[PDB]
């Protein structure tokens, strides 16, 4: 999973 | 300049410290806490530059860890150049609270249009090291996003290239 | 630290002297012509744009860094720049041979010599070398940097980059 | 050609 911030 | 700092081996032998060969030069690639290492204030990406009044130029990873298992007595003394490749860059979360990039295993993988990581010429390939001056190696990515949603609306992040 | 911002009148051919390179979805400076416009503002390789004319470089290509400079309307292009991020600079002292210890081609460090001021100093290989005591060496031959380095004083001070 | 200096 990638995160986005 | 650079800096000495003299390490004291633990029960083991050990220090807690792992060392990675890059551009013949030896950098700091993970220190673990209440170590002698981190006693004495090593971090991801410092360099090494002299163990034991021995030039690290040109070591292997390899050697740089054997020298340091078969050193002699129990001081061991390091000049550290610390973290060469690091920058710092500020941005400003927007009204959803967000920064705008990806990461995954705590490595900066996109930049999200329209930003303030894109006004800020954030980059991709590129490690995160701190965020408000709080260390996130070695953290959960899920831990690093909680820190980043209780910083303020002003992030300051540390990151080197990887 | 903090980005600067540059003014630049472009040529018939709508150029300013520059050539840009994608960077990890940045966007860097890599070739300088002589006495452009882009020269006289003091853009140097490694200098990375942050925006052109207001708009955000985050993600472009070279391609498309190059096509908004040659497609953008009237003379003037505003650029906002944040000097060579990646710029290091390492002092060495020569020994009593007149050596400071590493071996170079086409402008990059590819060896450190054993026991040498810039072994002792961390120089790094697979980098450029930018500047030698205040010259700037990018687009010079080897024999002039080579020359350069030859007669200096006992003190070289060398900005470098990495070869990124 | 290279340069040792």
């Amino acid at each position: 999973n990638e995160y986005k911030v | 300049d650079p800096r000495e700092v003299i390490l004291c081996k633990d029960q083991d032998g050990k220090i807690g410290l792992r060392l990675k060969s890059i551009d013949n030069g030896i950098f700091v690639q993970l220190v673990q806490a209440n170590s002698p290492a981190s006693l004495v204030g090593l971090r991801f990406g410092d360099q090494v530059l002299q163990i034991n009044g021995e030039n690290c130029a040109g070591w292997s990873s390899d050697k740089a860890h054997k020298v340091l298992k078969q050193a002699f007595g129990e001081k061991i003394t390091m000049t550290i150049r610390d973290r060469p490749f690091e920058r710092t860059i500020t941005m400003h979360k927007d009204s959803t609270g967000h920064v705008g990039f990806i990461f995954k295993n705590g490595k900066i993988t996109s930049i999200v249009k329209d930003s303030s990581a894109a006004r800020n010429g954030l980059l991709t390939e590129h490690n995160i090291c701190e965020i408000n001056g709080q260390n996130v190696i070695g953290l959960k990515d899920s831990q690093i996003a909680d820190i980043l949603s209780t910083s303020g609306t002003v992030v300051t992040i540390t990151i080197m290239p990887a």
